[PDB]
């Protein structure tokens, strides 16, 4: 995705990591479209919480800006309101 | 011929849907009676996550994809089994849909 | 194995490490004596099912018809009824 | 005096059944109090593959083999201790009907 | 190392293969010390179990008699009592 | 800034212990916190082995040998605010006399 969209995640990994429940969001994300059954499987074979967050993330940060988006529409439509707007700055301009 | 893609698609598309309407409290016995699982794998779709009916829903549609072409359809035939004739007309005549278009 | 098999497992390798897991269909080679605890190890250590697929398939080819058609069966008793009907062909008959 | 192949090829042939019936939960405190593992053997088998009671019963009669020649006997004392005497009948039938059939 | 201590070894080599799990005995070959990390490194970065084993009874071949006593104490330590008792009649005194 | 010889025989000496009386669940936050080990190191201790608590801790006290001179009172103070105070204490008192008997 665009430098900025990746500096803006990376700016709230730490502030993410901590917070966030994998599984609501991995649902929406592969409703989306953006999130494989592969991938998924590789974040949910993780022993802790923080440990998929950390896989998730990670995987994100290879992806595209569509991707970035899909993951602020999941934090937002799932309670995280504080961390969507951590998020919101780093939106990709629309076009 | 192992599930085809538009299938695989279907499940994933619609997964939060699945995975908040479904309900399970009834589905094992039929989806043994239809042959997309045997017990053991039953026991451990039951098994996983928390234990919770989403997260057992879950694993449900994420196995679903390994059983075979007609796991779908059979699969809904079960939704259509145990009174969930809404959310089993929806995942058909979505599929139904899905099957006419093309490229 | 004979060529006829091998070809024919070969030809489906992809279609079934896509959807196999290892786990079911070990115990029933196990139990038909065509496949050892070492083997058996060697699969399990694969972090994915794709992969455990593929070491599994990796290690029946170097075997003989018997191991290819206790894998058949192995695929048929635990309802991968498709993948067996894909195998089912290329199966070494007895004259 | 390791664990003779006779044994072994009983371990292995009947993996299914063993698998499918084994009730390992009031197993672990018997095999403790046998020697058949130490303690970390013991949580180290119950944390193999997803947790299951089909899982934790694979890994324990593949582990099994490793613990001597009187491993499997003392395997199905254990099995008898905890009240699993159909099970434990079978493994004795066949494994007196495999010495003394040898040759 | 020495006579019928390496040659005890050799005799019964093949259980000890197929039976030992070299986790739990280099741990306690390594708080004896007659193991190192490097070593252990070698042999936990094998396939198999019986590769372990037969990485792991190659190194003790090449070691000295102390390291023959401390892989009995570990098979020992560890509830391998057959294999331990099967190794007992080949303890130099050295 | 490299591990003397007498601290990585105190790690080997006392391997057993540490492998069988580590707790490594509140370990991590503090272990990052107090810089003791970098992040990639640490993705690879939970990772090793089985993900099993025991080989955790053993490739964390292997990898702890290439840490540096202050390892040991940094990962002993780790040990302290984490509460695993016994184990503290226990590294701390050998360590010292471990010291104190080197002329």
């Amino acid at each position: 995705m665009d430098a900025k969209a990746r500096n803006c995640l990376l700016q709230h990994r730490e502030a993410l990591e901590k917070d966030i429940k994998t599984s609501y969001i991995m649902d929406h994300m592969i409703s989306d479209g953006f999130l494989t059954i592969s991938e998924e499987e590789k974040v949910r074979n993780e022993p802790t919480q923080q440990q998929r967050a950390a896989m998730l993330i990670k995987m994100i940060l290879k992806k595209d800006n569509d991707s970035y988006v899909s993951f602020y529409n999941a934090l937002l439509h799932e309670g995280y309101k504080d961390l969507a707007a951590l998020l919101h700055d780093g939106i990709p301009v629309v076009s | 011929a192992s599930m085809d893609e538009a299938d695989r698609r279907l499940l994933r598309r619609c997964r939060l849907r699945l995975v908040e309407e479904l309900q399970v409290d009834q589905l094992w016995d039929v989806l043994l009676s239809r042959e997309l699982f045997r017990p053991h794998m039953i026991e451990d779709i039951q098994r996983a996550g928390s234990g919770s009916r989403r997260d057992q829903a879950r694993q449900l549609i994420i196995d679903l994809e390994t059983r075979g072409s007609q796991a779908l359809p059979l699969f809904i035939s079960c939704l259509e089994d145990t009174g969930q004739d809404m959310l089993a007309s929806f995942l058909r005549t979505n599929r139904q849909a899905a099957k006419l278009s093309k490229p």
